[PDB]
This record gives structure tokens, C-alpha cells and sequence, in this order.
């Protein structure tokens, strides 16, 4: 088959905000919508966590379990190109995540909801007023650890 | 038809039947199994006569394995209609009585 | 009045012959034909290897655009599925050599354990039989003759005699799955195994590919328990028991589902489990946990067992052979 | 690749019961084996559910999931033609099911014996003196609950 997304903006961005995302130019959103057109409120988690919100975790890791997930492949002015998880497709991750793990062959990879700061998590877009939130994605047992230790 | 008479007795009238009968129907479904490597080296051309002797015998197993599910499909077809005989076949001792 | 803004009409039919025809099923049989070009569409299974060759190569369709190779340059491509087919998972492997055991059956699963050394570069793997003498027929007999020295395993694990106290000893484990190529070298051997998919021989002489495993490790679940359903799929299960002889491992095929499977491996280990929780050993906090259980797969059911013998050095084990095998591994689920 | 079930009856169903079974139609049930070809006494979840005995809703919730699933497509006097469902692939549904829970993209559709009524799932067969219990499907929590309730 073939997997297209392309989400185009309202407003143009901002020079700081393109090397922003240039930083985490190949790594997973959670994407509502399931059209190859679509606008960014649909992209982040920013509808589920947000700074007014008061945050919860039970909700956050139900949206994560009933989402489809995406992984950018090109950030450009005003265009995000976003290609879609489908389930026995191969894909490539790259590892751009603010508190850093080390990755290794052969392990589980889990997506969480993100529990660390908010400059750990989070891009914001100041020239359309919204925010991109990113899961942090963690190896499994780490996962169970890091959990239950906050806990 | 009938057949007027002098007595007294009360005439039948003239009399029609009516029968209605309808198909049955039948499904017949045969399996057949190949091997991942025939089908595949099938499409792959002879570049070296060994190669082809693997190609002919190929041809030769799919051959065979098609032979199988018509000559199958033909018992089938037999087995149904000596059972649809059997299914309307009361014996003898019941039926001569009858006729 | 004809603007005509869209470059729909006249141009998209051109692409939509492309994009259309749906792979072919259902097609009719005749017996004054019997044997047509059109029944070799369907007949062809439509392989993937190379001839080295440009030409032969763009003929044969390894250069597709899609994951699985489609020959038929533009004419290809329009497959859109087959049948949901995927493409096997390869994994490269980089073994000292005193580790793995140069003969192999090539379809024995693997296992990788990890090693606690931060930035290294090299890691280690086993085999059931490598396995077993870690853990400490004539099974015993021919892992001697397959192994000697087991201290050259025993560094490789510098924790084991704590881990079997600690209960840990399952979680680092990651099943893997079975061969598909192994490459000598004296120093360091290099393994490459399949996982997620079909297991299927990159050896382009090619050949039919079977999973093997030890009888005596192996216990038929369906058999020794009891118009019952039969789905096409049935389920292989590693088991790794911890008792006072030391941790044992176990394989386990069954068809009936997971909170079955639960139950009948309890119903199973229920002598064990008295023996071992018997006096020998009282109580502490980390040695509540017993077992600990990882499916390895779906295998094509009715198919069966078939078992060979396997010869060694001239000896011989009795093992069983799987046909057909496809590799899913799932996480570790604690039993007692 | 091309799942196709026509399960054939041995005597014409009668001139009720085709009605009542063409409102059947659109439905999920599981069937004994993966055959183009099945005898009626396989198909349905009527062999184990019997009105004389006392109903183990542990033992057909167990029954059912050893059954491969499958979905009506035609319904006729002579034989009834139903599609299956494999694993990895996507189907197109209908919910055509008398207490109508509404459905949502949260939950998995899960699919129980019917614990609601006895009579109204099932459909009598007396020309082939069988009888077909319907499944009822139901989403993720509302099975949870009444699983909950059962034990």
C-alpha cells in the first residue's frame, strides 16, 4: 500500500522554529486522523496534555493505546511530511529524545506517556500558537523501572 | 377421468392434481497442497540444464497435482449422483406390495 | 467554459490502470483446456533471487518498489498485497567461537542473554543443549559430546548462581529463533538468525527449512491432556522451571489459547510444584517466583511431529522436526 | 487470500425460517472447521449450548475462542454462504444486534456467548432439527463488567 500524510499549516513558521524541528527530524507523533490531509491539532498531545490542564496519566495512556502512530520523515516551511505505523511494516526510527537512553539490538521498544519536563517533552510552535508534544519512547524493562521507582 | 355407471351412486366430479417439486443442491470441494519452491522456481528460466531438468520436473509436479483435483472432481461428481439414487431407493420387500 | 483546472480527465485513467487490478483468486477450470498460461498467473509463486546480472535482474524484479520484489518493470508493482506476506526479519549475530558449537542442526533456536559491559560491541547467544549444561533419551550424553569445558560458558554468566536465587534469571533472555546462516571463522563466528516471519533460507541453492528441537526438552501438551474445533494455527511455548535440581526448560505445543495454556501448564507442573515448594525450602522474599513462560510462535496445525535422528561424532538423539514454522516472539508472563 | 465457507443443508429450511434468517444476516459466528465445505451440526455455536442443561458460560467462552470466527453473507434455502475471518485481515461490519450498545474506536470489539437471553439469540432449525446460537458481540468494558458479574 501506499502511506502518505501531509499536514499544512495556518500561519508560516518561524526560522528558530524550523531548526527546532530539524532536531527531531525522524521520531514517532501519535496522529489522530487517518487522511493524508490534515491540520496540527490532530498531530501532538497537545489535545490530551495540556499547560492549563491539569495532567493525568490514565487517560493519556488510553489515547496512546487507541491512536495511530506516525513517524516523521521531512520538515520543510509550513509542510509536515508524516508517514503512517501500519501493523507488519518495516520502519526506521532515528533517537532524538531529550533525557537520553541507550538503545541496543534486539530489545522491546515501549512508547509511554511522557512523565519528564516539559523541555524534555515539548516543541512549541509560537508562529500558529500551539504546541508539539512528544511520547517518550524508552526501552520495556526500563519502562517497568522507571515507573514503578516514581511511583 | 371416470367411468359413468347405472347404480345409484353419487358422481365424483371431473379431478386434477397438482404437484409441486423443487432442485436440491449440491457442493463438492476438493484441497490440494504445493510446495513454496515449484511455484517459485517455475517462473525462473533455465540458465543451465540442471536448472532446467529442475524446471521440467517442476512442470511435471504441477501437472500432476492439477490432474489430481479434476480426476477428483470427476469422482465427485459420480459419488453425488449414485448417493442421490441410494437416497430415493426404499427396498424391495416394501415396494412390491406397493406396486 | 472548458477551464478545466483538474488534470483528471484523459490523464488519471493512464494511472488507475496502474493502480487498479487486485491480485487474482476463483478463477475457472476446464478440462478441454486443463493447463493454460492463465492458470500459471496464479500458479507462479514468483520468486526473489538474483543472477548477478543487471538485465537478469531487472527481469526477475528485485528492484521493486515495494518491500516484496515484483517483476513486470511498471506492468509490476500492482500486486497491492500478498495476502498480507512479509518479508523475514534477518538478525546478525557475532559469537566467539567457543560459545556456539560449530555443527548445528541449522534450525535449533537461539537465545541471546545479555552481558553487563557498557559500549561493548560483542554479545553472546545459546543453544538449548548450551543452555543445559549452563544450568547444570541420552540427552546428558550428547550435550558431552557436543560440549567440553564448561568454564568457557560460565564466564559469559559471571551472575548465575545468584540469578537462580534472585528469580531473574528469565526476563534477560530474548528468544530469537532459529538459523538461517552460519559463517566460520576461527577467532569470531558469524550467525545470522530470522525473526518475525517466515523462516526461510537465504542459501540460494534453495531449501525447505525446519525448526528442530530436542525430544526430551519438548512435552505435547495436547497429548498427555485428554467434534472439537481445530483452528489452522497452533501455538509452541518455551518454559523455564525453577527447581532444586537446578532451572529446568521445557517446550510446550498446544492449539487450545492462552488462559488454557495457563491452566494445563499449572495442572502439569502441579508434582513439581509440590516437590519443590515441599521442606527442602522454606520461604524468602525473592523466591515466591516459579516459572516463567514465551511464545515462540504459530506452526500449522495437524501437521504434526516428525521425529529424525540427529548424528553427532557417530551418536544419535532422538529429535523432533516442525515444518512450515513461523517465528512471533512474545514478552515473559510469570507462572505459579 | 480468497476465504470462502458455503455450509449446505441437507432439507430445505421452511418458509418462516428463511425470513427469520435472512434478519440474521451481516452476522459474526464461529464455525468447527476451516473449510470451503461444513455440514450444518459444525457450524454455530449450538452443539454445546443445549436448553436442557444448565448453562457453563465458562465452557462456551472457552469453546468459542478455540472456533475460527466468520461472518453471514448469504442467506438461501439450500445452503448458507458465509465469509471468514483471518487474523491480518480488515473487514467491513455491521452492527445489527438487538440490545444496540453503542460503538467506539476506544474499545476492541470482544465477542461472548449470549449472557443477556436464552431464546432470542438463537434460531431453531427443525428441518434439520438444529439449532444455531448467534454470538453476541459487545465492546471492551461492558464484556469486562459482565464477566466481573458472572464470577
Amino acid at each position: 500500500m501506499d502511506l502518505k500524510v501531509v499536514v499544512s499549516l495556518s500561519s508560516r513558521l518561524y526560522t528558530d522554529e524550523i531548526a527546532k524541528m530539524q532536531q527531531r527530524i525522524g521520531c514517532i507523533l501519535p496522529l489522530a486522523s487517518t487522511h493524508g490531509t490534515q491540520n496540527v491539532q490532530g498531530l501532538g498531545l497537545g489535545q490530551v496534555y495540556s499547560l492549563e490542564t491539569v495532567p493525568d496519566y490514565v487517560s493519556m495512556y488510553n489515547y496512546l493505546s487507541d491512536c495511530t502512530l506516525a513517524v516523521l520523515d521531512e520538515v520543510s516551511v509550513d509542510s509536515l511530511i508524516l508517514t503512517k505505523i501500519v501493523p507488519g511494516q518495516t520502519y526506521a526510527i532515528k533517537n532524538k529524545y531529550q533525557p537520553f537512553f541507550q538503545w541496543h539490538g534486539t530489545g522491546s521498544l515501549s512508547v509511554m506517556p511522557p512523565v519528564f519536563g516539559r523541555e524534555h517533552a515539548t516543541v512549541k510552535l509560537e508562529s500558529n500558537d500551539v504546541d508539539i508534544v512528544f511520547p517518550m519512547v524508552l526501552p520495556t524493562p526500563i519502562a517497568e523501572e522507571v515507573l514503578q521507582k516514581i511511583l | 377421468p371416470t367411468i359413468a355407471h347405472g347404480d345409484g351412486r353419487r358422481p365424483s366430479k371431473q379431478r386434477t392434481f397438482i404437484v409441486v417439486k423443487n432442485c436440491h443442491k449440491h457442493h463438492i470441494s476438493t484441497e490440494m497442497e504445493l510446495s513454496m519452491l515449484d511455484l517459485e522456481i517455475l517462473h525462473s528460466i533455465p540458465e543451465t540444464p540442471v536448472e532446467y531438468a529442475e524446471y521440467v520436473g517442476a512442470v511435471k509436479t504441477v501437472a500432476s497435482a492439477l490432474q489430481f483435483g479434476v480426476d477428483a472432481l470427476e469422482r465427485g461428481l459420480i459419488n453425488t449422483v449414485l448417493s442421490v439414487k441410494l437416497r430415493h431407493a426404499p427396498p424391495m420387500f416394501i415396494l412390491q406390495t406397493l406396486a | 467554459m472548458k477551464v478545466q483546472g483538474s488534470v483528471d480527465r484523459r490523464r488519471l485513467q493512464r494511472r488507475i490502470a496502474g493502480l487498479l487490478p487486485p491480485p487474482a483468486r476463483r478463477l475457472n477450470i476446464s478440462r478441454g483446456s486443463e493447463f493454460t498460461r492463465d492458470v500459471r498467473g496464479l500458479v507462479e509463486e514468483h520468486a526473489q533471487a538474483s543472477s548477478l546480472s543487471a538485465a537478469a535482474v531487472w527481469r526477475a524484479g528485485l528492484l521493486a518498489p515495494g518491500e516484496v520484489a515484483v517483476a513486470g518493470g511498471g506492468s509490476g508493482g500492482g500486486s497491492f498485497s500478498w495476502s498480507g506476506w512479509r518479508p523475514p526479519v534477518f538478525g546478525d549475530f557475532l559469537i566467539h567461537a567457543s560459545s556456539f558449537n560449530n555443527a548445528e542442526a541449522t534450525g535449533t533456536p537461539l537465545f541471546q542473554f545479555k552481558q553487563s559491559d557498557p559500549f561493548s560491541g560483542v554479545d553472546a547467544v545459546f543453544t538449548p543443549l548450551s543452555l543445559f549444561i549452563l544450568m547444570n533419551g541420552g540427552l546428558t550424553r550428547m550435550a558431552n559430546l557436543l560440549y567440553d569445558s564448561p568454564a568457557t560458558l560460565a564466564d559469559l554468566v559471571p551472575d548465575f548462581g545468584r540469578l537462580v536465587a534472585d528469580r531473574r534469571f528469565h526476563n534477560f533472555i530474548t528468544p530469537v529463533g532459529p538459523l538461517v546462516e552460519n559463517i566460520k571463522s576461527t577467532y569470531l563466528n558469524k550467525i545470522t538468525t530470522v525473526v518475525h516471519g517466515p523462516v526461510v533460507s537465504k542459501a540460494i541453492p534453495r531449501s525447505t527449512v525446519k525448526v528442530t528441537v530436542p525430544q526430551e526438552a519438548f512435552v505435547d501438551l495436547d497429548a498427555w491432556l485428554s467434534l472439537q474445533p481445530c483452528p489452522a494455527d497452533a501455538r509452541l511455548y518455551v518454559a523455564l522451571t525453577y527447581e532444586e535440581a537446578g532451572p529446568r526448560f521445557t517446550f510446550f505445543q498446544s492449539s487450545r489459547g492462552h488462559c488454557q495454556i495457563m491452566n494445563i501448564l499449572r495442572i502439569y507442573y502441579s508434582p513439581s510444584i509440590m516437590h519443590r515448594y515441599a521442606v527442602v525450602q522454606p520461604l524468602h522474599i525473592e523466591e515466591l517466583t516459579f516459572g516463567a513462560v514465551a511464545c515462540l510462535g504459530t506452526f500449522s496445525a495437524t501437521d504434526g511431529w516428525r521425529r529424525s535422528a540427529f548424528n553427532y561424532r557417530g551418536s544419535s538423539l532422538p529429535v523432533v522436526e516442525i515444518d512450515s514454522f513461523y517465528s512471533n516472539v512474545s514478552d515473559w508472563e510469570v507462572i505459579l
